[PDB]
């Protein structure tokens, strides 16, 4: 619909690009025409997804102007140079989808970041600079199908909530340092394809490494 | 001392266990074998 170029419009404003552009987001044209560059509609009608993929964006992103499209639910900004912590994606309540991999977004990401995002499917936070902890609301997520997190900087023991998760069916958190021992909770959960290698101090249950040091 | 030959007396200190090595730092002090048996 027309009204949602509004919202998109401003969000481009808010954003450095250098690689191409964004000209094809004209303010009063209805991003659903086919002509909006890394725009899926929904439908052929209202806005459902947006695809601003190696683009070259750089510095802070701001995300707020994009809570003013109800049907926005996939979000992907791949391959970019997107810097800072992470944006305020929880204003985006109804978000299946958040894709982010290979930026270099940074710092610990607070633990109930997620809580107001209970749509979400998949996420994908993978090749960033994530450092700390996991946030204890990813897994508070209901919905949750898909988590990556593979290539951060993370630490810290795997949250045990992991196995409780309903919809889960792939993590991988692959090349980090996280760290203890992993909770018996995940090995046992019924179909979950898991990826902890490359994180050298994990012990136990799914890396399959007794605890003790034998030195 | 040295460290690949830690490693190595960490594989023979694994092996002795029937466990496969799994963990190895010479600076930590730390050789961790699987939980699991050879197969």
């Amino acid at each position: 619909y027309v009204s949602e170029s509004e919202p998109l419009v401003r969000f481009k404003n808010s954003v450095k690009i250098t690689k191409g552009d964004l000209n094809s987001w004209r303010e009063g044209t209805d991003p659903c025409s086919g002509k909006w560059f890394g725009i899926y509609c929904q439908k052929g009608l209202t806005v459902s997804g947006i695809h601003v993929t190696r683009l070259g964006l750089s510095g802070t992103i701001t995300v707020d102007d994009l809570k003013d499209l109800p049907n926005l639910k996939t979000i992907r900004l791949d391959n970019n140079l997107l810097s800072g912590p992470l944006p305020h994606f929880f204003k985006l309540r109804g978000l299946k989808s958040l894709m982010l991999s290979n930026n270099s977004f940074s710092g610990e990401i607070r633990d109930d970041f997620f809580k107001d995002m209970s749509k979400l499917k998949r996420l994908f936070l993978d090749h960033n600079k994530f450092e700390g902890s996991i946030p204890s609301s990813i897994t508070q997520l209901p919905q949750l199908e898909e988590l990556h997190m593979q290539s951060n900087n993370l630490t810290g023991e795997i949250p045990p909530e992991f196995g409780s998760m309903k919809n889960l069916k792939v993590l991988d958190l692959s090349t980090n340092s996280l760290d203890g021992i992993v909770p018996q909770s995940i090995a046992d959960k019924k179909n979950l394809a898991v990826n902890l290698t490359e994180n050298e101090y994990l012990c136990g249950p799914v890396v399959d490494v007794g605890c003790e040091n034998i030195e | 001392i040295g460290r690949i030959g830690y490693c190595f007396d960490c594989a023979r200190a694994c092996m002795r266990r029937g466990k496969y090595i799994r963990t190895c730092s010479f600076e930590r002090k730390l050789c961790r074998c699987s939980i699991s048996d050879i197969k």
